[PDB]
């Protein structure tokens, strides 16, 4: 414990969690909407992927 | 390589690998007993398996 | 190179002399019951070795 | 059965790179997950090739063979469409990539990554903070050229270390550098430090060497002995009328038929097995090409 | 079942004629017979199995 | 889908070409053109294994490995039927080549280029003036002792022809004459003591295979002694010790570092070249087979 020649600078980065609020005003935005459809993929051996 | 055999003509050969099928990944490979004669064994198995085998490849 | 793989069982009957079994060779293996059930391939534990997690 | 997937972007992209993006339309680049809808962190082949880490060549080898290839379909503000590539269907591919090899009809293909050029691959995305990096391919004939010209690479540079050599450094660039094609050289753009992954693929290379070289048919090695002094021949005018000593200290025993021949049976099994150490990536057939229509059938 | 592609289409010729539909390739069986002392009979019904080539020609087991 | 080709004949055959062409109905034949109605210049083998020009081995793999497959089915007076070999699809052949191998259920069929005479491949068909060529389909265990030995037994006459002191030839006709597998024995024929250089198939696969002899105990000795790092594969050290006392003691000052990089990359595209060569080519499998009927449910 006898010190170098130079001193030291410490970084260090923290996370808090904070549970938020949000406020949106009414007709704020516009929005479309499109037709949904399923689709058939990746048919396996025993299973099929929709 | 060191215990045993050193070296000699054929006996260069270590092992050899095939490929026995392609099976779905993140799932399969379960592990479940395999009972008979009042005694258990543990294995797995492997679902939707598509078998295609190729010929081997001497690994050394 | 004299053993060459040829894939799960499907099929076997059981005879007393000289069985008849029926494996699936390059195909989706799927049992040809009448009322089908799913088939899946079993390997010991014992020997079975995931290559992907000892990588890990 | 159906093979498809939108890629969003967050923001809209500018008038000049939807612009750059659309010459793209029918190239290969790899996409990470085989799910409907992904982002652009995905897309590319940029993370593995950025310009804050170098590039290693073989690692970026191994993100292809194990990623999933897509053909680019259509191109718009917010979106890029593609169909993936899966085992057993046929593709309608297009030949756009920009250090400009000719494809044959009823040849193979191969995928690799940008080798000769990090500008050559990528379409900058700044309105996304992204830079989607393309892959090259080739035909099969010169892209094996290509792989072997790297390799040889990590060895060569690491054997020359700093030698004020003339030879050095300059035979080792202008054998190495360079790909010469039809009425064209093609430079490479090859790293400066020899990074791992590519020396450990040379380490399995010479444990195949280290195997070979004790079993070598001593009735190949008498025969380039007469050859190289009494006939003339182009493929043994690579021998001067010098002969390598080592063969002449090699063999010296008569020639016995028996031991050759158990010497090719071992031998001709780790060809075999060696074969597989060299494709490190993803092959494509392709059965049709239009010299001006620019798009192959590709299987 | 009666029908010139690979794999059943129902409803006869109704819906006939696809023939591209997630290109399901059925399987191929072998068919292997075996000394009955030699294979236990109590297996997974699933287990992968290997063939030794035997050396003897004109051989039936 | 429709696999049907039809090749149409420019003029009606003899009426013993019919004879000759049916007893090779079921065959497998490679097509020029993967479309529906073709020519007749296309199927054989004839512009690869041509009556004018030397044949090649290696020439002849290029083409096989590229080419589309295709059974014949019937023959007519002025036509021929064939169907194409595509994937995920099941075909039922016969064994109809003149040299005649036994085949066995659950194998591996190899596709390899005609290694035995002329006359046990061809038709010859003087009615349109062409002779078509069929490839030989092997069992591999029984394609691969084939090929190493008449590639030694080519090795083996052109070195006695330089020196008669080198080999005896009644020693080497009785070890590479015969092939045996699975308690089936095999003589096959051996091309006739060719001579000069340059004339046979398998001069150029003895070439490339000689000229990778020697090369190899030179290049891959400056590959270990280059690759040695901190932290390699751990193997590395074992297998160093295995290389002969004799080809320890390579200098490699003895050549420049021009002189070493050419030999070394012309040793890597032979062996490159050679290993996927060794794999036999394209490969069809089995699931059955009927000794009286000749026909494999092959796929």
């Amino acid at each position: 414990k006898i010190h170098p020649g130079v001193a030291m600078t410490v970084v260090r980065t923290d996370e808090i969690l904070s549970e938020n609020i949000l406020f949106s005003s009414r007709a704020s935005t516009s929005m479309f909407i499109g037709t949904p459809n399923v689709s058939r993929r990746e048919a396996r051996v025993d299973a099929v992927t929709f | 390589y060191a215990v045993v055999q050193p070296l000699h003509i054929e006996e260069l050969t270590f092992g050899a690998v095939a490929c026995l099928g392609t099976f779905s990944a993140t799932d399969g490979w379960r592990r479940s007993a395999f009972n008979y004669r009042g005694s258990s064994l543990p294995v797995v198995e492997i679902d939707s398996f598509y078998s295609n085998v190729s010929d081997w490849e001497v690994i050394l | 190179n004299f053993i060459t793989p040829v894939g799960p069982l499907v099929e076997n009957i059981k005879s007393t002399y000289l069985n008849k079994i029926t494996t699936v060779v390059h195909g989706p293996v799927v049992s040809k019951a009448i009322p089908r059930s799913t088939v899946k391939v079993t390997v010991p534990q014992e020997a079975f070795v995931d290559l992907d997690a000892w990588l890990s | 059965m159906d093979l498809k997937v939108v890629v969003s972007l967050s923001s809209r992209l500018y008038t000049d790179e939807i612009a750059k993006m659309q010459q793209r339309i029918g190239c290969i680049l790899p996409l990470a997950s085989t799910h409907g809808t992904q982002n652009v962190q995905g897309l590319g082949l940029g993370q593995v090739y950025s310009l804050e880490t170098v590039p290693d060549y073989v690692s970026m080898y191994n993100y292809l063979s194990d990623c999933t290839l897509a053909v680019l379909d259509e191109v718009s503000v917010d979106s890029l469409i593609l169909t993936k590539i899966v085992p057993g269907q046929t593709y309608a591919i297009k030949n756009k990539y920009q250090p400009f090899f000719q494809w044959h009809g009823t040849g193979s293909l191969s995928v690799m990554p940008p080798v000769f050029g990090r500008e050559h691959a990528t379409v900058k995305l700044e309105s996304n903070d992204v830079d989607i990096v393309f892959p090259m391919v080739l035909p099969t004939p010169i892209a094996e050229e290509v792989l072997q010209k790297i390799l040889l690479f990590n060895v060569y540079s690491r054997v020359v270390m700093q030698a004020p050599g003339n030879a050095d450094m300059l035979d080792v660039h202008m054998h190495l550098g360079s790909v010469s094609y039809l009425g064209h050289h093609y430079e490479l753009a090859l790293p400066e430090v020899p990074g791992p992954l590519g020396l450990a693929l040379l380490d399995n290379l010479s444990l195949y060497f280290c195997i070979m070289v004790t079993l070598l048919p001593r009735a190949s090695m008498r025969l380039v002995r007469g050859l190289i002094r009494h006939e003339h021949h182009d493929l043994l005018n690579l021998f001067q009328e010098m002969v390598p000593d080592e063969i002449a200290r090699i063999d010296l025993d008569d020639l016995s038929v028996a031991d050759d021949l158990s010497r090719m049976r071992v031998m001709m099994t780790y060809l075999q097995s060696l074969a597989s150490l060299f494709n490190l990536g993803p092959r494509l057939a392709t059965a049709a090409y239009s010299q001006e229509t620019l798009t192959a059938t590709c299987w | 079942l009666l029908a010139p592609g690979e794999v059943a289409v129902a409803g006869g010729g109704s819906g006939g004629g696809s023939f591209s539909w997630s290109g399901w390739r059925p399987p191929v069986f072998g068919d292997f017979l075996i000394h009955a002392s030699s294979f236990n009979n109590a297996e997974a019904t699933g287990t992968p199995l290997f063939q030794f080539k035997q050396s003897d020609p004109f051989s039936g087991v």
